[PDB]
C-alpha cells in the first residue's frame, strides 16, 4: 500500500547539517559499523563438529 | 652476529601463524570457527601450509621469461625483511643515520615486485590488470609521504630513535588527531585486499602479509610508545606487543566488513578527499613549532 | 683521481649509448636518466670531500630538473605511440 | 655493517627460491596522468623533505614564508587538475 | 677488502655497459636498480646519508617506476634476448674491455691516462678528510636550507607548476 | 548577506572536506602574524649554540666577563 | 566473574580423564566438553551428550577405536554410529 | 570461545616477541655493562674513537 | 626403508590438512556448495579456504550441470590445475545426469570431459553428505608413494 | 558462469554483450515426454533459490486448466511458504550481490540464519531445499505438529537480524558512493523492456501482481510495497531490504489465520 525510498534532503540548516558533514569529514558509520561486527564476535559461534556433533533433521 | 638470523626466522614464524589469525579473527567475525582439525586449535596448520605449497607443487610456465618470474620474489621477500633493520625494538640492528628515510625508501622500491610479476606473465590481460594494482600502490605513497613529514615536523628529526623520546608521557594520537585517521587508510596501499584487490603463489604473499606487520608495527612507534625505560627492556616489549597487535587486528577487521571501494572511487578518495586535507594539516603543521616554541 | 676515473668513464659510456641506436626510443630516454644519475654522482663526490654545506642543496635541485625533463620528454614518447603502432627511430615523416 | 645485514636477507630469499623451483619432481593513456601527477608531487616532497632537520638553526621570519609557499603551489597545481581531471 | 668506493665504482660502470649496450628496455631498466643502488653506495661512503638515500627515494622509487608505465605504454610484452641479438653483444663486449683492460693498469697505484689526472693509491687519501667538524657536522648534517638561497624555492616551485600544466595540454 | 551565508551552507552540503581544505590552511597563514608568542622561539633558537664558543680580546670592553657565573653578556632566561 | 568461568574449564579437564584423558580428546576430536553419558553401543562408542549446550545439542559422538578392523584412533569419520543416528543424534527425543 | 583464539595471539606474543629481546640480551655478550653506542653525528664518533685509544686498544666500550 | 615410509606420510598430511579449492558455480548445487560457507555446517574448520585462488588451488569441485557449451570451459580450467588434483562430483547432475540425462545439450555426467575421484551423489548434496567431499576425500589419501 | 563479452572504448563499457545461455539443460523439450506429476520437480530447478514461489505458478496453471480451486488450508500453506521464500530469494539477492563486490561479513550473517530456514523445509519435506511440495492437487503433505510454534519463535529472531544489514550496510559511505547513480531507467522503455520484478516496482511504476491479480487468498493478507523515485542500483537494493522487512507481517498474519481441514 505505498511505501516510499527515497526522504528527500532531509538537511535544512545549521543543526541537520553538519551532523551530516560530519559524517563525510571525520567517519561515524564506519565507527556504527565495527561496532555490529563487534557485537558479532563476542556471541558464540554456532557451529557443528561433524564426526561428533550431527546436524538436525526430519522424522 | 646472530641478531640477524633472529630477525628472519621468528619473523617469518608470524607471517606464517599471521594465517590462522587472519582465519580465527575474522572466523568469529562471521560466525564460523577457525581450524581445529589439523591441530589442538589448529596451530599445526602454518607449518602444514609450507609443504604442501612448496615441496610437491609444481609450477607451470605461461611463458618464464629467462630473468623475470624468478627475479620478482627476491624484490619481494629481500625488501621486505630488510625493513625490518632499523626498527627502534629497544636497541634496533645498527641505528641509521636517519631512520625514516630508510623506511619510506624501501617501501617506495617494494613497488617493483608487482611490476616485474606483471611482466612475468606473457597475456597482455595479466599486465593491464598488474598496472591497475601498481595505480594503487603509487598514489598512497604520496600520502604516506606527507603524514610522516608532518608528524616528524611536530617532534623529533628523522631518527626511529627519536621517536620514542618525544612520547614520554602523551601519545602522538592526541596532537595528530586528523592524521592518526589518515595514517591508518594511507597504510592499506600494498595489496591489502581492504580497500581493494587484483615464482610460486606462496612466498609471493609471504612477503605482503610481512608488510601488514612492517606497518602495524610502525603504527606503533609512531602513534605509540608510552614509555622506554633504560633500566628494564622487559617491561617495554610486553608493553609494545599488546600495542602492536591490537593495530593487527583492526587490519582484520577491515578487511572483514567493508567492501571493494570501486578503482576509479578509490582514485577519486585521492586528490579530491585525502590530498586537500593533508596539505591542509601540512600547512598547519608547518605553523605549530613556530606560533609555540618546539623546534628540538 | 681514483674514484673519478671511474664516473667520468660511466659519464661517457653513457653519452655514447645515447647517441648510438637500434630503433628504439623508450632506451635513449632510459639512458637519459643514467646521464643524470652519473652527474648526480660527479657532483656529489666535489661537494662532499671539500666540505662546502652551502653546495650541498644544489644536487638536490639538480635532482628536481633530472626527472623535470625525463617525464615532460617521456609524455611526448606517449604521443607517439598515439599516433604510431609503436615507437620506432625509422618511424619518420620530417624532411 | 650495513652490507652484513643486506646480503643475507637477499641470500636467503634466493634460497627460498631454489626450493620453490628445484625441489620439485613430477592501451588506456588515461593511466599515464597518474603516473605523470606523482613523480611531479614526488619533487615537492623532496624539497619540503628537510622540514623537520632545517628549522631547528635557520630563522623562522624566513623559512615560514616560503616553506608554506611550496605547499601552496602544491594545493595550486592541483586546482588546476580539479578542472577536467578525468573518469578513472 | 681494502679499498671500500673504488670496488663499487667499477659495478657502476658495469650498469652502464648494459646503456651503451641496447639489450631491449627491460634488461636496460633493469641498469638503473644495479647501477643506481650501487650509485647510492658511493655518495654514501664518503658521508651525508640524507643525500645517498635522495636517489632511493627519487630515483629508485619514483622515475623508474614510471619508466616502467611506459615500457608497458609502447614496445611492450616480451624483451628479446640480448644474446641472439646482433651488434647489441658487439657493443657490451667493446664496452667491458674499455674498463676490464684499464683496471689492470690501476694495479700499482699509479695510471696513465687520456686526462693528466692519475689514480694514485686510493686507500689512505680515499676519506681526504681527518676530523673536520663535530655536532650537526659532516657537510650534509644541515645540508638543505630554506634560508639564504630563497631564490632557488620560487624557481623550483615555477618550473613544478609548469609540468602539471603544461602534460595536460600534451595528452 | 548575498554569498557569506548563501555559499557556505551550501558548501558543508556538497564536499565539506573542501571548507577544510580552505579554513585549517587558511589558520596556518593567518595565525602566525597575529599571535604574540613567536618572539619567544626566535630568542632560543639563536642562543642555542651548536658550534664551539669564541673568547674575543678586550680593550675597555663593557658587557663581558669571565665564563664563570657573572652578570654579563646575552644568556637568555626566558621562563627559567 | 573471570574466576567463576576459569574454575569450569578446570572442572571440565578433571572430569573427563585429567592430563591424560583431556589431551587423547583435544588431539582425536575438535573440541573437548563434558556432559552426560548414554554409554551402550555395539564396538564402544561413547555417545556422551543430553546437554544444554547450544543449538542442536546431541553432543559428542566419539568413535570407538577399532570398530571392525580399522584402527581408527587418529583418523575417523562418520562411518561408526550402529542403527542409533535418528535418535540419540539426529531427530528423535528418546535414547535409543 | 577465547580458548582457541587467544592461543593464536600467544604464539604470536613468542615469535614477534624474540626480535624485542634478542637484541637487548646480545649486549651482554658484546659488552660488560649492556650498552652499545650509535654515532648519529662526528662527535660521538670522535669520542667512540679515543675510548679505543685509552685503556682497550680492541675494545671500543670500557671503563676508565 | 622405515625412514622413507614415515617422510611420505608426512607429504600425505600436507594435502590432508588443508586443501584449497575451485568451486565452479553455474547449478543449483552452488547454493549447497555456499552452504559450506554457512556457520552451522563449517568447513573453514578444515584446512579449507573461500579464497578459490584459480591458478594456485588443487581440488576443483565441479557442481552440478556440464552443458556442451560449458563443455570445453572446464577441461581448459583443468589443464591449468597444478599436478596434485582432484575432482569432486557434486550433485546427480554432475555424477551422471540426474535430470537432463536424456537431453541433447547436457554432457552425461563429468567423466566424458574430466576425470572424477570422489563422487558426491545427493540432489541438493546437504551439507551432511558434503562433508563427505572434504573427509572421505582426507580419508582416500593413502597414496602409497614408495618410488 | 557467464561469459559476458565486453567492448572497452578506453575505461568505460560502451556495448555490453552478454553471450548468456551457457547453461541450457533442456527443460523445454524435456518435460514433452513426461506428465504433469512427473514434470513437476524440474521447475524447482529452474532457479537456484525459489522452491515454493517456484512450483507456485505451474500448479496454480495446472489448476486454471483443470478449472480448481484448492482447499482453504492449502492456500494457505501456500502464502506462508510462498512468502518464506520471498524471504529466501532476497537473502541471495543481498548477500551474494555483496560477495560479487567485496563485502565479507554480511554473506556469512545471513547464512546461518539461512541454514536455519532449510529447517522448516527439512521437516515439512524430505529434501533440504527442492521440495516437491506444492502440486497440482494444492498441497502435498501437512505442517506437523512442532513447526507452527517454531516459525513464530524464528520471525521473533528476525526482527534483530534484518535490522543488522540496515546498521551494516544502508548507512555506509561506500555503498553510497558505489551502488548510487548506475544505470538510472525509471522512463517508460523499462516498461518496454518489461522487467516485472524490483526494475519496475523499485522505481517509479506503482503496478505490481500480488494486490491487482490475487491468486492465494489475497487482500486479506496486509500488504506494503516498497516503490523507488530513481532508477539507480541503490534504490532497488532498499525496497528490497523493505520487501524483506514488510514480508513478516504476511507471516504472522499467516500464523493468526489458520484454517483447520483437509490438505
Ligand atoms: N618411441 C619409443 O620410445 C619406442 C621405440 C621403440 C619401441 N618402443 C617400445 O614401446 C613401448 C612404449 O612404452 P614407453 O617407453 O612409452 O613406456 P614408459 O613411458 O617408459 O612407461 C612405462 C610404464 O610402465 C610401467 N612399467 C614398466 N616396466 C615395468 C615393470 N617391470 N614392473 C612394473 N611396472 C612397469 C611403469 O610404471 P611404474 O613406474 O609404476 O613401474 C611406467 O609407468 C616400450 O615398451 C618399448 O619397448 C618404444
Ligand atoms: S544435482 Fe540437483 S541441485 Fe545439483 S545442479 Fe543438478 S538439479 Fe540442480
Amino acid at each position: 500500500t505505498y511505501k516510499y525510498v527515497n526522504l528527500r534532503e532531509p538537511s535544512m540548516d545549521m543543526k541537520s547539517v553538519t551532523d551530516r558533514a560530519a559524517q563525510t569529514l571525520l567517519w561515524t558509520e564506519l565507527i556504527r559499523g565495527l561496532g555490529m561486527t563487534l557485537s558479532y564476535l563476542f556471541r558464540e559461534p554456532a557451529t557443528i563438529n561433524y564426526p561428533f556433533e550431527k546436524g538436525p533433521l526430519s522424522p | 652476529m646472530i641478531n640477524i638470523l633472529m630477525l628472519i626466522i621468528p619473523i617469518l614464524l608470524a607471517v606464517a601463524f599471521l594465517t590462522l589469525v587472519e582465519r580465527k579473527v575474522l572466523g568469529y567475525m562471521q560466525l564460523r570457527k577457525g581450524p581445529n582439525v589439523v591441530g589442538p586449535y589448529g596451530l599445526l596448520q602454518p607449518i602444514a601450509d609450507a609443504i604442501k605449497l612448496f615441496i610437491k607443487e609444481p609450477l607451470r610456465p605461461a611463458t618464464s621469461s629467462a630473468s623475470m618470474f624468478i627475479l620478482a620474489p627476491i624484490m619481494a621477500l629481500g625488501l621486505a625483511l630488510t625493513m625490518w633493520i632499523p626498527l627502534p625494538m629497544p636497541y634496533p640492528l645498527i641505528n641509521m643515520n636517519l631512520g625514516v628515510l630508510f623506511m619510506l625508501a624501501m617501501s617506495s622500491l617494494a613497488v617493483y615486485s608487482i611490476l616485474w610479476s606483471g611482466w612475468a606473465s606473457n597475456s597482455k590481460y595479466a599486465l593491464i590488470g598488474a598496472l591497475r594494482a601498481v595505480a594503487q600502490t603509487i598514489s598512497y605513497e604520496v600520502t604516506l609521504a606527507i603524514i610522516l613529514l608532518s608528524v616528524l615536523l611536530m617532534s623529533g628529526s628523522f631518527t626511529l630513535s627519536t621517536l620514542i623520546t618525544t612520547q614520554e608521557q602523551m601519545w602522538l594520537i592526541l596532537p595528530a588527531w586528523p592524521l592518526a585517521m589518515m595514517w591508518f587508510i594511507s597504510t592499506l596501499a600494498e595489496t591489502n585486499r581492504a580497500p581493494f584487490d587484483l615464482g610460486p603463489f606462496a612466498l609471493f604473499f609471504m612477503a605482503e602479509y610481512a608488510n601488514i606487520i612492517m606497518m602495524n608495527i610502525f603504527t606503533a612507534i609512531l602513534f605509540l610508545g608510552t614509555s622506554h625505560n633504560p633500566h628494564m627492556p622487559e617491561l617495554y616489549t610486553i608493553n609494545f606487543t599488546i600495542k602492536s597487535l591490537l593495530l593487527t587486528m583492526s587490519f582484520l577487521w577491515i578487511r572483514a566488513s567493508y567492501p571493494r571501494f570501486r578503482y576509479d572511487q578509490l582514485m577519486h578518495l585521492l586528490w579530491k578527499n585525502f590530498l586537500p586535507l593533508t596539505l591542509a594539516l601540512c600547512m598547519w603543521h608547518v605553523s605549530l613549532p613556530i606560533l609555540t616554541s618546539g623546534i628540538p | 683521481s681514483m674514484v673519478y676515473m671511474n664516473i667520468m668513464m660511466a659519464f661517457t659510456v653513457s653519452l655514447v649509448g645515447l647517441l648510438m641506436y637500434r630503433s628504439h626510443l623508450m632506451s635513449s630516454l632510459l639512458c637519459l636518466e643514467g646521464m643524470m644519475l652519473s652527474l648526480f654522482v660527479m657532483a656529489a663526490l666535489t661537494i662532499l670531500n671539500s666540505h662546502f654545506t652551502l653546495a650541498s642543496m644544489m644536487p638536490i635541485i639538480l635532482l628536481v630538473f633530472a626527472a623535470c625533463e625525463a617525464a615532460l620528454g617521456l609524455s611526448l614518447l606517449v604521443m607517439v605511440s598515439n599516433t604510431y603502432g609503436t615507437d620506432y627511430v625509422q618511424n619518420l615523416n620530417l624532411l | 655493517n650495513l652490507m652484513l645485514a643486506l646480503l643475507t636477507n637477499f641470500t636467503l630469499a634466493t634460497l627460498l627460491v631454489i626450493i620453490a623451483f628445484w625441489l620439485p619432481q613430477l592501451f588506456s593513456m588515461k593511466f599515464f596522468l597518474v603516473a605523470i601527477t606523482f613523480l611531479l608531487f614526488d619533487l615537492e616532497i623532496a624539497l619540503l623533505l628537510p622540514l623537520p632537520w632545517a628549522s631547528q638553526t635557520a630563522n623562522l621570519n624566513t623559512m615560514l614564508t616560503m616553506a608554506l609557499f611550496l605547499i601552496i603551489l602544491l594545493a595550486v597545481s592541483l586546482a588546476y587538475e580539479w578542472t577536467q581531471k578525468g573518469l578513472e | 677488502m681494502l679499498y671500500i668506493v673504488f670496488i663499487l665504482s667499477v659495478i657502476f660502470v658495469m650498469g652502464f655497459v648494459g646503456f651503451s649496450s641496447k639489450p631491449s628496455p627491460i634488461y636496460g631498466g633493469l641498469g638503473l636498480i644495479v647501477s643506481g643502488g650501487v650509485g647510492c653506495g658511493i655518495v654514501l661512503n664518503f658521508g651525508g646519508s640524507f643525500l645517498g638515500l635522495m636517489v632511493f627515494l627519487i630515483y629508485l622509487g619514483g622515475m623508474m617506476v614510471v619508466f616502467g608505465y611506459t615500457t608497458a605504454m609502447a614496445t611492450e610484452q616480451y624483451p628479446e634476448i640480448w644474446l641472439s641479438n646482433k651488434a647489441v653483444l658487439g657493443a657490451f663486449v667493446t664496452g667491458l674491455l674499455m674498463e676490464f683492460f684499464m683496471v689492470y693498469y690501476v694495479l700499482k697505484d699509479k695510471e696513465v691516462e687520456v686526462v693528466f689526472e692519475f689514480n694514485g693509491l686510493g686507500d689512505w687519501v680515499i676519506y681526504d678528510t681527518g676530523d673536520s667538524g663535530f655536532f650537526s657536522e659532516e657537510a650534509m648534517g644541515i645540508a638543505a636550507l630554506y634560508s639564504y638561497g630563497t631564490w632557488l624555492v620560487i624557481v623550483t616551485g615555477w618550473s613544478l607548476l609548469i609540468g602539471v600544466v603544461v602534460i595536460m595540454e600534451i595528452t | 548577506a548575498e554569498r557569506v551565508a548563501a555559499f557556505l551552507k551550501n558548501v558543508w552540503a556538497k564536499e565539506p572536506v573542501l571548507v577544510a581544505s580552505f579554513a585549517i590552511a587558511g589558520l596556518a597563514v593567518i595565525l602566525p602574524t597575529l599571535s604574540p608568542y613567536t618572539k619567544y622561539s626566535l630568542m632560543i633558537n639563536x642562543x642555542x649554540x651548536x658550534x664551539x664558543x669564541x673568547x674575543x680580546x678586550x680593550x675597555x670592553x663593557x658587557x663581558x666577563x669571565x665564563x664563570x657565573x657573572x652578570x654579563x653578556x646575552x644568556x637568555x632566561x626566558x621562563x627559567x | 566473574e573471570l574466576l567463576q568461568v576459569l574454575k569450569r574449564g578446570l572442572q571440565q579437564v578433571s572430569g573427563h580423564g585429567g592430563l591424560r584423558g583431556y589431551l587423547r580428546v583435544l588431539f582425536r576430536a575438535n573440541d573437548v566438553r563434558v556432559g552426560t553419558l548414554v554409554g551402550e553401543d555395539k564396538y564402544g562408542n561413547k555417545y556422551y551428550e543430553d546437554n544444554k549446550q547450544f543449538f542442536g545439542r546431541h553432543r559428542w559422538v566419539i568413535y570407538t577405536t577399532e570398530m571392525n578392523g580399522k584402527n581408527t584412533f587418529w583418523d575417523v569419520d562418520g562411518s561408526m554410529v550402529p542403527p542409533e543416528w535418528h535418535r540419540w543424534l539426529h531427530c528423535m527425543t528418546d535414547d535409543p | 570461545m577465547w580458548f582457541e583464539v587467544l592461543p593464536g595471539i600467544a604464539v604470536m606474543g613468542v615469535c614477534l616477541f624474540i626480535p624485542g629481546m634478542a637484541t637487548a640480551r646480545i649486549h651482554r655478550f658484546s659488552n660488560g655493562g649492556k650498552e652499545k653506542r650509535v654515532a648519529h653525528y662526528p662527535y660521538q664518533w670522535y669520542l667512540m674513537e679515543r675510548d679505543r685509544r685509552v685503556s682497550g686498544v680492541n675494545r671500543s666500550y670500557v671503563s676508565k | 626403508e622405515y625412514v622413507v615410509a614415515k617422510l611420505d606420510d608426512l607429504i600425505n598430511w600436507a594435502r590432508r590438512s588443508s586443501l584449497w579449492p575451485m568451486t565452479f558455480g553455474l547449478a543449483c548445487c552452488a547454493v549447497e556448495m555456499m552452504h559450506m560457507a554457512a556457520p552451522r555446517y563449517d568447513m573453514d574448520r578444515f584446512g579449507v579456504v573461500f579464497r578459490a585462488s584459480p591458478r594456485q588451488s588443487d581440488v576443483m569441485i565441479v557442481a552440478g550441470t556440464l552443458t556442451n557449451k560449458m563443455a570445453p570451459a572446464l577441461r581448459k580450467v583443468y589443464d591449468q590445475m597444478p599436478e596434485p588434483r582432484y575432482v569432486v562430483s557434486m550433485g546427480s547432475c554432475a555424477n551422471g545426469g540426474g535430470y537432463y540425462h536424456y537431453s541433447y545439450s547436457v554432457v552425461r555426467g563429468c567423466d566424458r570431459i574430466v576425470p572424477v575421484d570422489i563422487y558426491v551423489p545427493g540432489c541438493p548434496p546437504t551439507a551432511e553428505a558434503l562433508l563427505y567431499g572434504i573427509l572421505q576425500l582426507q580419508k582416500k589419501i593413502k597414496r602409497e608413494k614408495r618410488l | 558462469v557467464l561469459r559476458l563479452v565486453m567492448e572497452l572504448s578506453g575505461e568505460m563499457v560502451r556495448k555490453c554483450d552478454p553471450h548468456i545461455g551457457l547453461l541450457h539443460r533442456g527443460t523445454e523439450k524435456l518435460i514433452e515426454y513426461k506428465t504433469y506429476l512427473q514434470a513437476l520437480p524440474y521447475f524447482d530447478r529452474l532457479d537456484y533459490v525459489s522452491m515454493m514461489c517456484n512450483e507456485q505458478a505451474y500448479s496454480l496453471a495446472v489448476e486454471k486448466l483443470l478449472n480448481i480451486r484448492p482447499p482453504p488450508r492449502a492456500q494457505w500453506i501456500r502464502v506462508l511458504f510462498g512468502e518464506i521464500t520471498r524471504l529466501l530469494n532476497h537473502i541471495m539477492a543481498v548477500t551474494t550481490h555483496a560477495l560479487d563486490i567485496g563485502a565479507m561479513t554480511p554473506f556469512f550473517w545471513m547464512f546461518e540464519e539461512r541454514e536455519k530456514m532449510f529447517e522448516f523445509y527439512e521437516r515439512v519435506s524430505g529434501a533440504r531445499m527442492h521440495a516437491a511440495y506444492v502440486r497440482p492437487g494444492g498441497v502435498h503433505q501437512d505442517l506437523p505438529l512442532g513447526l507452527m510454534d517454531d516459525i513464530y519463535e524464528f520471525s521473533k529472531n528476525f526482527s534483530l537480524r534484518i535490522d543488522e544489514l540496515e546498521e551494516m550496510l544502508t548507512n555506509n559511505r561506500i555503498w553510497r558512493n558505489r551502488t548510487v547513480d548506475i544505470g538510472i531507467v525509471t522512463a517508460e522503455d523499462a516498461l518496454n523492456y518489461g522487467f516485472s520484478g524490483v526494475m519496475l516496482r523499485g522505481s517509479g511504476i506503482q503496478w505490481d501482481l500480488r494486490k491487482t491479480q490475487p491468486y492465494d487468498v489475497y487482500d486479506q493478507v496486509e500488504f506494503d510495497v516498497p516503490i523507488g523515485s530513481r532508477g539507480d542500483c541503490y534504490d532497488r537494493y532498499l525496497c528490497r531490504v523493505e520487501e524483506m522487512r514488510q514480508s513478516i507481517r504476511i507471516i504472522s498474519q499467516c500464523l493468526n489465520k489458520m484454517p483447520p481441514g483437509e490438505i
